[PDB]
């Protein structure tokens, strides 16, 4: 027995037959480490260790170790081995997450060198880390205080303190950890694993050590391998670090109590941060909360469960769902849903967007919906839609660029790390078949009436949160906050405040100082000879099918047809591209002459695998001319096309725009939705900002999804009640001008069988359309006028753009570029926006189809300052000395991006994109060969062209009233204000 | 919850 040799116990051995995989559990016999072994044909092969670290206060511990271990360990003594990886690895995942109870760290790539690389860096970090050696990464990761000049005033800065200051100044962040809290107030759930910025700053290093010292220790470890590679090989890996523990108690110390459940419900309000020039009276919140039990549920329960909650919730057509955003009461749902990946599961159900007088009808809607749901029960059909939908899913294992084995690890963590069986949440088929026998023998109303009325409705585990907006809550914080630094000061001799204006200059000079190369050298790579020299291969056949282009992917799909029917919309009428994303929703969420929304969702959800319709719009390198489309994206099993495309027909051709109340509801969907991308995610409003001052693929993608649609959202209401068949009837012209067999373009994936008789389907679809379409043959032109704009929002952190065309300095396109753009973002940028800087992140984006070079930073408490880092980029690059290995690091990192894993849609999808932007098979060899050839001239070159983007690029931010006022009188009239 | 580190 290999395995004992070893010094691990084989517990327990089982083929799982839903994930084609043989599991085994070995335990080291030693330290009491567990791990979970399963060896299947999967190339993407993944790796995790998991520690069970159950917070006791709000000080944020878990977190900033999390952050604080991938600072350094024993055999990689660098700044930062974590960013060594994102900068020079082949991996499809890299990241690390602190759950409330749990800390988990998984890595995952296809090259099995990559992975034993990526596996050594982690088990290194979380075992051996050099931040419980000193203070100095605590300080950092943690909290510490900043004094630029014993003249001025003390601050508190930090990794996490500062993403957490982000965190807690989003409304949908507070409400969901209110809820959890005030579910379970007796267990770590009650407290934020996170931190608390109220709380982060009574954190001490000792306490920081001893949390490491008893929680990181193999006998509080779970390790997960999935994947191709040796099995016994990772046995010999893990004994390096395991070997060198002796057996702890502490998970006794760590293991997870069950919140009892309450006799009788609690109400709490609760205030959010508001802007002051918004009106406070219709922005209310109100959401109800369950725990669902103490014991854990029978496993027939679970399944259940979250059956029921894709019955509810799951569609636009599932009645909780509809029944709550019909009502008008609010503007869309909040903290939904079912969650069960804690200790017990917990159902929520709300709205935002209410109105003050509104809140006690929201609470009586909510219960009423529920109490319908328990006495008169589901319809079959919408039993059925819930059914297939889910097998479907099930079935095609759809993680996108998530690794497979990674949706498993997270599945039988959620049981595993609480003492139950890791195998038993990999398990589906035999019990969704025993459900499905349930519902055929006893109904739906006997399977889900008692799980709604006991779980539920008779459930006083209840809490229900009344949010409301607060234009003073934002800045009574700063205010406490302040007047707490200022007795710190206070409290304070001479020498101490320049000792620690001294430690603050001291570190600053630290993070602007990147390790050497030299130092560099401890974190392997792979040779440049270990990289293929061609792209990812994917059969491409160039077709043609009722005189329209077709691209036919053969590939191994399991069954499943992948399909895109792409239509024009170049030449649509500039007042009619911003209906477009609601042009786009109408369509799969109104009925038709015959049927009902809820009807057409129901066969489309009982035949299918769902059908989605959205816009595109991109740059083509070489015209002026936009790729801009509506795509019509679809899947199937292979048997049901006929049923795919029917129902795709239905759907384009069939819908009516007659439903002027959905079409209202949508508007405030659509308008909550813009006003919370602008609040935490301004990066991407900038972005669309800038690139629609600059070319019209940028332009028209703004009128869709950035200032200028939310803005056009808001002229919308009126217009819908005072001139429905105006906005009924542009719908119906986007219709026209879309829908043609002419310069549409269809995309298949499926194995070569599957495609062959879904032609037919295709042909009889392309039959059924107009041969052209309406309105014109021209695109013409838009564009923002080019200027620099602050975008107002309430916030604490901002969100900092820049940007500019280097094809128009003449520099023209070398594949180099991807890979110093990449090395930008990961040192330079990494460097003094995040960690120098404050920011949760910041990073430079370079459009190569329209040559246009971003920079932007993410919950960024600076302004002006993060513009002047991006002007000192092309210094950076022209001071950068890269010797040969810092190159084929670089190189690496970038033909990882390159040769992302993709399954087979993704596949079939890109190769798609490829050929609409007019990317020939000949231009990515061409561009990989000079990735794989960038030199040190290169960097130096490429300087010289992002110098036009501080010379003359534009700077848009999103950001608070202060900071641009503040940033508009250092620099004078330097921001338009846009409110 | 979950808080990430990239
Ligand atoms: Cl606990
Ligand atoms: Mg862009
Ligand atoms: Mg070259
Ligand atoms: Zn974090």
């Amino acid at each position: 027995d290999e395995a004992e040799k070893l010094g691990f116990e084989k517990v327990s051995e089982e083929f799982i037959s839903e994930c084609k995989s043989k599991a085994i559990l070995f335990k080291h016999k030693k330290t009491g480490c567990e791990v979970m072994s399963v060896s299947n044909e999967d190339e993407n092969k993944v790796f995790g260790v998991v520690f069970r670290t159950p917070p006791k206060d709000s000080t944020g511990i878990p977190h900033i170790l999390q952050h604080s271990v991938l600072c350094g360990s024993r055999k990689y003594p660098v700044k930062e081995p974590f960013v060594e990886l994102l900068k020079g690895s082949l991996h499809t995942f890299l990241n690390a997450f602190t759950y409330p109870d749990r800390t988990c760290y998984p890595v995952a790539s296809t090259n099995t060198k990559d992975f034993y690389n990526l596996v050594d860096v982690y088990l290194d970090a979380v075992f051996f880390p050099k931040c419980v050696d000193d203070a100095h990464t605590f300080q950092q990761e943690g909290w510490h205080y900043e004094l630029n000049d014993p003249s001025e005033d003390i601050s508190y800065k930090g990794v996490v303190f500062n993403e957490m200051k982000g965190v807690y100044s989003q409304p949908d962040n507070i409400l969901g950890r209110i809820a959890q809290q005030a579910l379970s107030p007796e267990n770590t759930y009650g407290v934020d694993s996170g931190g608390d910025p109220k709380d982060i700053p009574n954190l001490t290093f000792e306490e920081f050590k001893e949390f490491h010292r008893q929680y990181y220790h193999p006998s509080n470890a779970r390790i997960w391998f999935y994947g191709d590679d040796d099995p016994v090989h990772r046995l010999r890996v893990l004994s390096e670090y395991l070997d060198m523990f002796e057996a702890s108690p502490s998970p006794n110390s760590s293991k997870i109590k069950f919140q009892k459940l309450f006799s009788e419900p609690v109400r709490l309000v609760e205030k959010y941060p508001a802007g002051r020039d918004g009106d406070l009276k219709k922005k209310h919140m109100l959401c109800v909360n369950w725990l669902l039990s103490e014991k854990p549920l029978d496993l027939q329960t679970q399944l259940a469960l979250g059956f029921l909650d894709h019955l509810m919730l799951g569609t636009p057509a599932s009645p909780l769902r509809k029944i709550l955003l019909e009502s008008g009461l609010g503007e869309a749902l909040v903290s939904s849903g079912l969650s069960d990946e804690l200790l017990q599961p917990q159902f929520g159900i709300g709205l935002k967007g209410v109105s003050e007088e509104n809140v006690q009808k929201v609470e009586e809607l909510i219960m009423d919906t529920l109490k319908k749901l328990a006495e008169e029960g589901f319809d079959n059909d919408a039993v059925e839609a819930s059914m297939n939908t889910i097998e479907f899913s099930l079935r095609e294992n759809n993680t996108g660029s998530f690794p497979r084995g990674l949706s498993l690890m997270l599945q039988s963590i959620s049981k595993w790390i609480y003492d139950m069986d890791p195998f038993e949440p990999l398990k589906y088929t035999e019990p969704l078949k025993a459900l499905k026998t349930r519902i055929a023998e006893e109904g739906s109303k006997a399977v889900f009436s008692p799980l709604i009325e006991k779980l539920i409705l008779n459930n006083s585990h209840r809490v229900t949160i009344e949010m409301q907006p607060d234009p003073e809550k934002a800045t009574q914080e700063e205010v406490e906050e302040k007047n707490i630094l200022e007795k710190v000061k206070a409290a304070m001799t001479e020498e101490d405040l320049a000792e620690l204006a001294r430690a603050t200059e001291e570190l600053k000079l630290k993070q602007e100082t990147p390790d050497p190369p030299e130092a560099l050298r401890c974190v392997p790579s792979l040779n440049l000879g270990d990289i293929p020299k061609e792209p990812t291969y994917v059969p491409t056949e160039v077709g043609d099918i009722n005189g329209v282009k077709v691209l036919r992917h053969d590939l191994f799909t399991n069954d499943i047809i992948y399909t895109e029917v792409v239509f024009d919309i170049g030449s649509l009428k500039h007042e009619l591209l911003p209906l477009v994303p609601l042009f786009c929703q109408s369509l799969l969420e109104m009925g038709t002459k015959d049927l009902t929304f809820v009807q057409l969702n129901q066969l489309i959800g009982r035949k299918t695998g769902g059908i989605s319709v959205y816009p595109l719009t991109s740059s083509v390198r070489g015209k002026d001319e936009p790729c801009s489309k509506i795509i019509v994206r679809g899947k199937s099993m292979a048997g049901r096309a006929d049923d795919l495309f029917n129902l795709m027909n239905c759907l384009l051709q069939e819908v009516q725009f007659t439903d002027q109340q959905r079409f209202k509801q949508f508007v405030s969907q659509s308008r909550a939705r813009m006003e919370n991308r602008l609040r935490g995610s301004g990066h991407g409003i900038a972005a669309a900002r800038m690139d629609a001052m600059l070319n019209i693929a940028g332009w028209m993608s703004e009128q869709m999804g950035g200032l200028s649609y939310l803005e056009f959202l808001h002229t919308l209401e009126k217009k819908v009640d005072e001139d429905w068949e105006g906005i009924s009837s542009s719908l119906e012209e986007i219709r026209r001008s879309l829908l043609a067999r002419n310069g549409c373009i269809v995309n298949m994936t499926a194995d070569g069988k599957s495609l062959t008789n879904v032609e037919k389907s295709v042909a009889k679809f392309l039959d059924l359309l107009p041969e052209n379409p309406s309105g014109g043959l021209v695109t013409w032109d838009g564009r923002l006028p080019l200027r620099n704009e602050a975008i107002v929002i309430p916030t604490q952190v901002n969100y900092v753009g820049k940007a500019g065309n280097i094809y128009s300095t003449g520099y023209e396109l070398d594949g180099s570029a991807y890979v110093i753009s990449k090395h930008i973002s990961n040192t330079w940028l990494w460097d003094r926006v995040r960690v120098s800087g404050g920011a949760y992140g910041g990073f430079c984006d370079f459009d190569s189809h329209s040559g246009v070079f971003s920079y932007l930073s993410y919950r960024d408490p600076n302004l002006l300052k993060t513009l002047d880092i991006y002007d000192g980029t092309g210094d950076f690059l022209r001071g950068l000395d890269v010797d040969q290995e810092t190159l084929t690091k670089a190189i690496i990192g970038t033909i990882g991006d390159v040769d992302s894993y993709q399954l087979p849609d993704a596949k079939g999808y890109s190769s798609l994109l490829r050929h609409l932007l007019g990317v020939t098979d000949e231009e990515r060899q061409r561009k990989r060969e000079e990735i794989l050839t960038t030199s040190l001239k290169d960097f130096k070159d490429f300087a010289q062209a992002i110098d036009v983007v501080r010379d003359k690029g534009v700077a848009v931010a999103v950001a608070s009233a202060e900071d641009i006022d503040a940033a508009n009188n250092e620099r004078s009239n330097f921001f338009e204000v846009k409110k | 919850a979950a808080l990430t580190r990239a």
